[PDB]
């Protein structure tokens, strides 16, 4: 009964929330995000099993507006419904206050959408983790700083230096923890950050990657916009890793 | 004019740790007089008096709504409301009827029990306040009253001297007005006591 | 096993069983195939007849949704018809409000969104159809599939329904960069005649449509002589 | 807004929510009405005698208009809601037609409210049976009963609540046409003491006559009870 | 869905309110101490991993310039109460042009908890709050639970390590403490129950004094941790 | 979703409403509450829970509006509650609003039985319409009005009410009701009533000496009328005495607790 | 103002009078309409205005007062509470969609003790009201074109200690002066007294 | 009313006069016309007093909520957008004209908002019934990169043109200086209208007024 709707079990837990988190791994893909000195990057597996599928129509990355990107991990159509609600939110904010929504504010608004379904009966929770990426401005000096914020099915909202989500996330997080001990990720260049993210994917999947197996997104101090990184730029990061 | 249909006027003045507030007694229908015993003052608590002028049906309706909100405030908050919060409440109730107003013009006087500071306010009929440190006036003989007070008021009067000045201002102005008169009532408020007096005037 | 009574409940493993059951209705239906050439797109489907006394055109599975785009339904036909209506309304909205023919990728994503919303609420059930969408607007020829989960993808060639495993094998021996829309009709029809099972379903016919340069980017049924 | 169906048919034509409501009525205190020539009596059992109860007892016979009264059995809180609806309808009728409401027409309004509660989604039936009595504007007395299904009927004497079926058999034998105001009071007290234990302060009583109503005092009631307790020994 | 999820049971218990109260009592530890001239509240913020950014995690909130709060239990549920409380404070200023008293704000919050124990289609909130503030009647510290019940305290604690913390405060509390001695006492009480090393990055502190509520920065908190 | 509906407003098979019975069981587990009708007023008394040292005062400006257990509804009506505390606050607000709207419309005070009947109708509604649990509260109400004088009512979870010369709700209500049935009399004064209340709470709590920190007492009585401003209200007429609800402090109880301990030591002597 | 109404209170009574006229433009339809309506055993209201609003307003007040009576054990309501309810209905209507009730009233009553606990000052009361919702307790009052003549007479001749006989005489002089000086014909008056024994018609006034 | 603003090198200076009138009478000789919006943002208002007061209070409260939610300093463009949207919905019936100024991470910002809901961002503005007279000093005196002292002297001279030449403006000058780090209010910055002839004192002997009755009450 506690297994079927949002009420508490006797130990204080919510089972539909636990099960919505297994939906995140059931989908079978892995994502990694990392923030370095001047940028934020996100690397997700591009799976095109069927040889007849048109690869440029399958994506886990989307723009919310010009300057904010998302990566969906988990049940794919659930994630597309949250992309549409986030788009609507960012456009209401701009009408009301006359400026584009900051990435920390947007993440909190989507986290509230999720919490409402853990507390009202009759609508299914969405079985996804949404990762949001963007640059944010300081009020002191006016300089811009990259951010990563993740939102989970319970309505939790949090910021990271780097994060792995999906199948074998436990092993990929362990891996990034080790690498962090050498140098904090905010001192690293793009290339060094990228070599750590690609090495973590490979280590956890237990395989070798070509450029066509990963899709990558980026925002930077140089160009605020969220943009897909070209396959040629990724090849050269993988080449650089294969050497060392 | 709807504001002059019913008759009546009100004045309040500030002193050293005291105020005086005064109203006329007439109630009419344009030039006809219905009653000569209708003062327009309402005691809200020991520290606050409200004077209301304007159309008499809206004085009676608006003062009943204010007394109802004040009763619920005391049960929720377990304290008496103070003068600045009371005037903010009244201004908010008038602006709620911005596009179909209550035809009343309130005058509010209060004294902070602790400090001895006096607070006066007058509002227009949609709630805009004005908070001088000397006197406020409203009603049918407002223009004359406003000029009598400017001539007679001075800083730092005690209760008895301040009473004399307010009575003379109210009686001189009412004698030049057809719609206000038949004497006046006054409340004199200090930290320690509240006195009330009936002032004799003309009978026309 | 109470977890499979409504679409608003996850199972312990992270699945939504009512949506899986709806997919089983599509997998037991008649076969469809489609291919994206350099000119256009071709769709073909098998109709299982329930009587030898039907008029021609009865229970058509292929429907136009704008001048330049069309839909083919697999699985339960009346459910498919509710999606056809929605799609017609989205194509009209795009012309009336934005003054454009709806791009193929946008049409497919709206159809997906609409189907997904019926997998979320205790009072509705999932659709029991998959839709093939074929379009040629200012984004070129495009072929998409949306299923009962609301998942949407783009293809060069595709097969659905009970013959799909074999049909897929035969679509993999085509050359998609080179083929024209007149060759395609011959190959696609052949695949459908070969997977037909003659024991179970005795009476059947084929329905075929296209949108291409030859037709002036108008979506239409092929003339019955080209079969 | 909750809109679940609560009252439904079951396999042999039963409406269980309506029969359960009828069981709450049979658990309730006993009530009696008696029509005479020119009077109507209502008599009701009370919860019990206590030292701590307040002497001014809460009334369980209600006035609906100057000329109409109501007694009941079942859930007391549901009955108060029904009384409130019937008081408003009596005044709505004066506002619309000028005349005072007839008793049979007010009984139809009440029965219709009960019937609707057995067919409206989102709500259960009233667990209440009523006895309603009054005089028209031509001095003729009426006495009616309603049940939780909405069925209404007119009676010369009637009983509801616990041991209704016993009190009704007693009344079937002894009732006579055209009784006096005092002969009616006797008959009603007597009928009640088939169910109830003593007759001290466990009876309230109302006498209704064309243009006069009386909640009987303790002294006048004691007189009538001893007279009846004497005749029950014979 | 429009039926109730919280219902009475044969011995008169409302079990969903107990289960929600069990969820609140398994959160991380928060506490509060009232001095004679202010109030301090504090909470643990340990992350699960060093890949999480510590700075952005908030356990102590400003509700208005004179009052703030902390929580134990389910965080996303607390955000709903914090938004409702902020809104109520501003609505009170628009009507009376003064700060909402803490007594009135707590009652507002309590009635929002009570609705989620009775309305149709909803479960109760799974968090307790500590509210601290200053008004005309002085400095106040209150606790509110998932039932909607509230209490005024001199010192108290909520969450996992809450029984040992309350025993430790009972010994060391006096009616004559200054504000600075209270900040010391609060940080000492946390350290007892803390698993690991208390740092200025994994703890958070707020203070009422001179009629204002303020979160300590990391730097301010480091000065206090080097003295204890 | 309909298969998980618990059907709170559905009759069960003997005309019973189970949620209403279960909420009544919750009341019988709460702190004891006593009420007594005298010739000088009504007394309400309640047991408070055990008194921790770290508890604080709200420090409210006016002390006779609310304690832990006693609440003012209007100048002539007070009450005391047993049951679910946050449910009591919701009904208390409804009563405050009802009683003060009546005064707005008629400019006179609401009758005590009328206020009690509105409150009980709000409870009855949740047992018949709308699919949620009922309120789990019982009230003792004390009032004064020009129709019937001093009154004491009790309300229950079904929405029924009754009138009493003395009564008890909560934990040990059969013990308390037995002692009151012995020692109540029609000719009690207000001070004799307060002593009779402290001795009954004394017995049920089961302590030889009465802790002044574990009790609460309120009274509804008539006091001399205040100002009579015939200059500002020329047609205003007050009477000599007006009702007041008062919550007794530790400096008003001290002598009355003494008198309750002496009568306790002279009842242990005869035995 | 085509119909005049008059009232005044003395030590143990209130007298109330009103003209009988019903008109259609310049034609008298009848001159015997009773406009002094009884609200309960010890209360009357005299109203001036067109038949439609007058009748619909007094039936609304009578209905609400009867309802309030039976949810209160049939106890007589005080005159100030009835006045307060009427004023609130007139003021309410003024700001409503249908508009104001165009009626002007005088309400009179005699208050009597409910029980032995009742500390009410027993006595007669008289309230002047207008169609806007203005309400004032007065010793005497009038509506209509005749009002100004009668008010001046009463300022000259009224005292609180008039006997019943002196008061009936004084009311007849007031009605005669309305007939003498007002162009609109008010030829028949109906008068009622309110006392500790209830409401009675005074037959010697017309 | 006369209200004025200018942009200088590091900030904004706002100014106002202090007379309120009803008809041809001076109701208040010292009304405040410079309202608080945020720690870095101020507003002066002309128009219907109640409307001006209500609008600025509502936006000031919604900006305070938004700072607690987001954690960031309020932007002057946000205030401007929120005012404009409210005024536009009421089609001029809420008759408030406003001068808004403040400083945020993108530097100084000054603008006007008309009652129908239109805006203008400029380096010097004026509004009210004295606006034409004040604008004559601004066009003769303004220049780029003024110091703080030049800017205070220029705003005070523009308000004095309204005070001496427009009958609905008067009494004295109030200023408000808004920099990156602080907001400073300077009430009575210039008082050019003192008393010329000292007020004759008119003593009434106590007992002068006839009284019929008296009641007393202790508190």
């Amino acid at each position: 009964f506690d297994k079927y709707i949002t009420v508490f079990s006797p130990e204080g837990s919510l089972y539909q929330v636990e099960y919505a988190f297994k939906a995140v791994t059931y989908a079978g893909l892995l994502t990694v995000a990392i923030r370095c000195k001047d940028a934020v990057l996100v690397f997700t597996q591009h799976n095109v099993p069927d040889r007849l599928m048109r690869p440029d129509t399958i994506t886990s990355l989307h723009n919310i507006n010009k300057d904010i990107g998302t990566c969906i991990t988990g049940r794919a159509p659930d994630g597309k419904s949250l992309v549409q609600k986030a788009r609507q939110e960012a456009s209401e904010y701009k009408y009301r206050y006359g400026s584009p929504i900051p990435v920390s504010v947007l993440a909190k608004r989507v986290a509230d959408m999720a919490q409402v379904r853990t507390q009202h009966a009759g609508l299914r929770l969405m079985g996804v983790v949404m990762t949001f990426l963007g640059m944010e401005q300081n009020d002191a000096d006016g300089s811009w700083v990259p951010q990563i914020y993740c939102v989970d099915p319970a309505g939790w909202c949090g910021s990271y230096h780097a994060c792995a989500i999906g199948k074998k996330q436990i092993e990929a997080n362990a891996f990034l923890e080790k690498k962090q001990k050498n140098a904090p990720f905010h001192t690293l260049s793009q290339k060094d950050a990228a070599m750590i993210a690609l090495a973590a994917l490979q280590s956890a999947l237990g395989a070798s990657l070509k450029a066509t197996d990963v899709e990558v997104g980026r925002c930077s101090v140089e160009d605020h916009c969220f943009r897909r990184v070209p396959d040629e730029d990724v090849e050269e990061w993988l080449t650089a890793l294969a050497e060392a | 004019s709807i504001l002059t249909y019913s008759g009546g006027s009100c004045l309040a003045m500030a002193g050293d740790g005291c105020f005086v507030i005064v109203s006329d007694n007439r109630l009419g229908e344009q030039l006809k007089t219905i009653s000569m015993e209708v003062p327009k003052l309402h005691v809200i608590n020991e520290s606050i008096v409200l004077g209301l002028t304007g159309l008499r049906t809206d004085q009676q309706t608006f003062s009943e709504k204010v007394r109802f909100r004040n009763e619920l405030y005391k049960l929720r908050e377990e304290r008496e409301i103070g003068g600045k919060a009371f005037a903010a409440l009244v201004s908010s109730m008038l602006y709620e009827a911005r596009f179909g107003p209550w035809f009343v013009e309130p005058v509010i006087a209060s004294i902070d029990k602790r400090t001895g500071e006096v607070y006066l306010c007058a509002m227009d009929l949609i709630g805009a306040p004005c908070e001088p440190e000397d006197y406020v006036c409203a009603g049918t003989c407002a223009e004359s009253l406003h000029g009598m007070c400017e001539a007679l008021w001075r800083p730092g009067l005690g209760p008895e001297e301040l009473f004399e000045v307010a009575a003379q201002a109210m009686l001189s102005a009412c004698d030049r007005d057809s719609l206000s008169g038949y004497g006046a009532v006054a409340a004199i408020v200090t930290r320690d006591k509240m006195t009330t007096r009936l002032i004799n005037g003309r009978k026309d | 096993t109470e977890h499979d009574q409504s679409t608003d409940i996850f199972s312990a493993d992270g699945r939504v069983f009512q949506v899986e059951y709806a997919c089983k209705a599509v997998d037991n239906g008649s076969t469809a195939v489609a291919a994206c050439c350099t000119d256009g797109v071709v769709v073909a489907v098998e109709k299982i007849l329930t009587s030898r006394m039907l008029e021609e055109g009865s229970n058509d599975r292929i429907h136009a949704v704008d001048r330049q785009a069309g839909v083919c339904i697999c699985g339960m036909l009346p459910d498919g018809r509710a999606v056809v209506s929605r799609a017609r309304a989205e194509a009209e909205n795009s012309r009336d409000v934005f003054a454009t023919p709806i791009p193929g990728s946008v049409l497919a994503s709206r159809i997906g969104e609409f189907m997904h919303v019926y997998t979320t609420h205790y009072a509705y059930r999932p659709f029991g159809c998959s839709v093939i969408i074929a379009s040629y607007a200012d984004d070129g020829p495009q072929l998409f599939v949306s299923d009962p989960s609301g998942t949407v993808a783009g293809y060069y060639g595709i097969a659905l329904g009970k013959g799909k495993t074999v049909a897929k094998t035969e679509l993999e021996k085509l050359n998609f960069k080179s083929i024209t829309c007149d060759e395609a009709v011959v190959k696609l029809t052949k695949i459908l005649h070969d997977v037909h099972d003659k024991s179970k379903d005795k009476l059947y016919e084929l329905e075929v449509a296209w949108v291409c340069n030859k037709s002036n980017c108008v979506f239409q049924h092929v003339p019955n002589d080209m079969i | 807004s909750y809109d679940r169906a609560i009252t439904v048919f079951s396999p042999d034509g039963h409406l269980f929510q309506v029969e359960y409501a009828q069981e709450a009525v049979r658990k309730g205190l006993c009530a009696v009405g008696v029509r005479g020539k020119d009077s109507i009596i209502f008599a009701v059992e009370k919860k019990s005698v206590q030292k701590l109860q307040d002497s001014r007892t809460i009334r369980k016979i209600y006035k609906l208009d100057e000329h109409i009264y109501l007694a009941f059995a079942g859930l007391s809180a549901d009955a108060r809601v029904l009384v409130n609806h019937a008081q408003l309808e009596c005044q709505r009728f004066r506002l619309n037609y000028e005349d005072a409401v007839d008793v049979d027409l007010l009984v139809r309004y009440v029965a219709k409210v009960q019937q609707k509660s057995t067919q409206s989604s989102g709500s259960r039936p009233y667990g209440v049976s009523t006895i309603i009595g009054g005089f028209n504007e031509n001095g003729q007395p009426h006495l009616w009963k309603t049940d939780p299904s909405g069925m209404s009927s007119a009676w010369r004497a009637v009983a509801i609540g616990r041991n209704d079926k016993t009190v009704l058999e007693f009344m079937e034998k002894s009732y006579q046409e055209n009784m006096t105001r005092d002969q009616c009071v006797h008959f009603a007290i007597k009928a009640l003491l088939e169910a109830v234990e003593s007759g001290s302060k466990n009876i309230e009583l109302v006498v209704l006559e064309n243009k006069k109503a009386l909640y009987m005092g303790d002294d006048e009631l004691r007189k009538f009870v001893v007279e009846v307790e004497k005749e029950r020994e014979e | 869905s429009a039926y109730g999820l919280t219902t009475f049971s044969p011995s008169g218990r409302l079990v969903q309110i107990e289960y929600a109260t069990t969820a609140a009592s398994k959160g991380t530890t928060a506490l509060g101490v009232k001095a004679m001239d202010g109030v301090v509240i504090a909470a643990e913020k340990k992350t699960t991993s060093p890949l999480a950014a510590s700075l952005t995690v908030q356990k102590v909130f400003v509700l208005d310039d004179h009052v703030g709060c902390t929580y134990s239990g389910i965080g996303p549920d607390c955000r709903v109460l914090v938004d409702a409380a902020r809104k109520a404070c501003q609505k009170y200023r628009l009507t009376y042009h003064e700060p909402m008293p803490v007594s009135q704000l707590v009652r507002h919050i309590s009635s929002l908890y009570q609705e989620f124990t009775q309305s149709g289609g909803v479960r109760p909130f799974g968090c307790s709050l500590l509210v601290a503030g200053a008004d005309s009647q002085g400095n106040h510290l209150y606790q509110v639970d998932p039932s909607g019940t509230f209490w005024a305290w001199k010192a108290t604690s909520i969450g996992k390590g809450s029984t040992d913390a309350k025993t430790f405060l009972e010994k060391r509390y006096t009616n004559e403490m200054e504000i600075e001695d209270a900040v010391h006492t609060a940080l000492l009480t946390l350290k007892e129950g803390f698993d690991g090393t208390m740092t200025a990055e994994n703890t958070q502190v707020g203070r009422v004094s001179e009629g204002k509520f303020e979160l300590f920065t990391v730097d301010q908190l480091k000065d206090y941790l080097d003295q204890i | 979703s309909s298969r998980y509906d618990s059907r709170t407003t559905t009759f069960s098979p003997e005309g019973r409403l189970y949620q209403v019975e279960y909420a009544e069981e919750a009341i019988s587990q709460a702190g004891t509450v006593i009420g007594i009708l005298t010739t000088g007023g009504v007394v309400l008394g309640a047991e408070k829970g055990v008194q921790n040292s770290l508890f604080d005062s709200e420090n409210m400006e006016d002390k006779n509006i609310s304690g832990e257990k006693m609440y003012k509804i209007a100048s002539h009506i007070g009450c005391s509650v047993a049951g679910v505390t946050s449910d009591a606050y919701a009904l208390l607000n409804y009563a405050r609003l009802s009683a003060n709207r009546h005064h707005y419309t008629y400019q006179e005070p609401m009758a005590a039985e009328d206020l009690c009947r509105l409150l009980c109708d709000e409870k009855q509604l949740y047992t018949q319409y709308g699919g949620v649990r009922p309120f789990g509260v019982s009230f003792l109400l004390a009032g004064w009005d020009r129709h019937h004088g001093y009154q004491l009512y009790h309300t229950d979870t079904s929405g029924n009410y009754n009138a009493w010369r003395a009564y008890a709700i909560g934990q040990n209500d059969q013990v308390a009701q037995s002692l009151l049935k012995r020692d109540w009399k029609p000719e009690l004064t207000l001070d004799e009533g307060i002593v009779l209340c402290l001795r009954v709470l004394g017995k049920t709590m089961d302590t030889v000496k009465l802790s002044a920190e574990r009790l609460e007492v309120a009274v509804l009585h008539k006091v001399p009328a205040p100002a009579t401003q015939k200059l500002l209200e020329p047609y205003g007429v007050l009477p000599k005495t007006v009702p007041e609800f008062k919550i007794l402090r530790e400096t008003d109880l001290k002598p009355l607790i003494a008198e309750a301990d002496r009568q306790r030591e002279a009842e242990e002597a005869a035995e | 103002m085509s119909e005049t109404t008059i009232a005044f209170r003395c030590n143990g009574f209130v007298l109330v009078a009103a003209a009988g006229l019903n008109a259609f433009y310049y034609i008298k339809i009848m001159d015997t309409e009773d406009k002094v309506t009884q609200l309960d055993s010890h209360k009357v209201v005299a109203c001036a205005g067109e038949n439609g609003p007058r009748v619909n307003f007094v039936e609304y007040i009578k209905c609400n007062m009867a309802l309030k009576r039976m949810r209160e054990h049939g106890r007589v309501i005080r005159t100030s509470a009835a006045a307060s309810f009427m004023r609130n209905a007139l003021a309410g209507a003024l700001r409503s969609r249908d508009g104001a009730y165009l009626v002007n009233c005088l309400l009179a009553g005699y208050d009597v003790a409910a029980s032995s606990d009742d500390d009410i000052a027993t006595g007669p009361h008289l309230y002047y009201m207008d169609y806007l919702g203005t309400m004032q307790e007065v010793p005497y009052g009038c509506h209509g074109y005749g009002a100004s003549f009668v008010i001046a007479m009463l300022d000259r001749l009224w005292r609180p200690d008039l006997t019943a006989q002196e008061a009936v005489d004084l009311m007849q002089k007031c009605c005669d002066e309305v007939k003498k000086r007002v162009v609109i014909s008010n030829d028949k008056f109906i008068c009622k007294a309110v006392t500790e024994n209830g409401v009675e018609i005074v037959n010697t006034v017309s | 009313t006369t209200i004025v603003g200018v942009v200088y090198k590091e900030g904004v200076v706002l100014g106002a006069d202090t007379r309120a009138t009803e008809g041809s009478i001076v109701a208040d000789k010292r009304c405040k016309k410079i309202h608080y919006m945020a720690p870095n943002i101020m507003c002066c208002g002309a128009g219907t007093a109640a409307d001006t007061e209500a609008v600025t209070n509502m936006v000031s409260a919604n900006l305070a909520l938004h700072r607690l939610d987001t954690g960031k300093q309020s932007r002057v463009h946000e205030a401007l957008t929120m005012l404009k949207r409210h005024l536009y919905r009421y089609q001029g019936h809420v008759s408030a004209a406003l001068v808004l100024g403040g400083v945020d991470v993108e530097g100084p910002f000054l603008a006007t908002v008309a009652p129908h809901g239109s805006t203008d961002r400029l380096p010097f503005v004026s509004m009210g019934s004295g606006s034409i007279a004040a604008m004559s000093a601004l066009e003769t005196g303004y220049k780029e990169n003024m110091t703080l002292e030049e800017a205070k002297e220029l705003v005070a001279s523009a308000i004095r043109k309204g005070i001496f030449n427009d009958p609905y403006s008067g009494t004295q000058v109030d200023l408000c200086v808004i920099t990156k780090t602080k907001t400073e209010l300077l009430i009575g910055y210039d008082k050019p209208n003192e008393r010329k002839y000292p007020k004759q004192e008119i003593r009434f002997p106590p007992g002068t007024t006839p009284v019929l009755r008296e009641e007393i009450r202790r508190l």
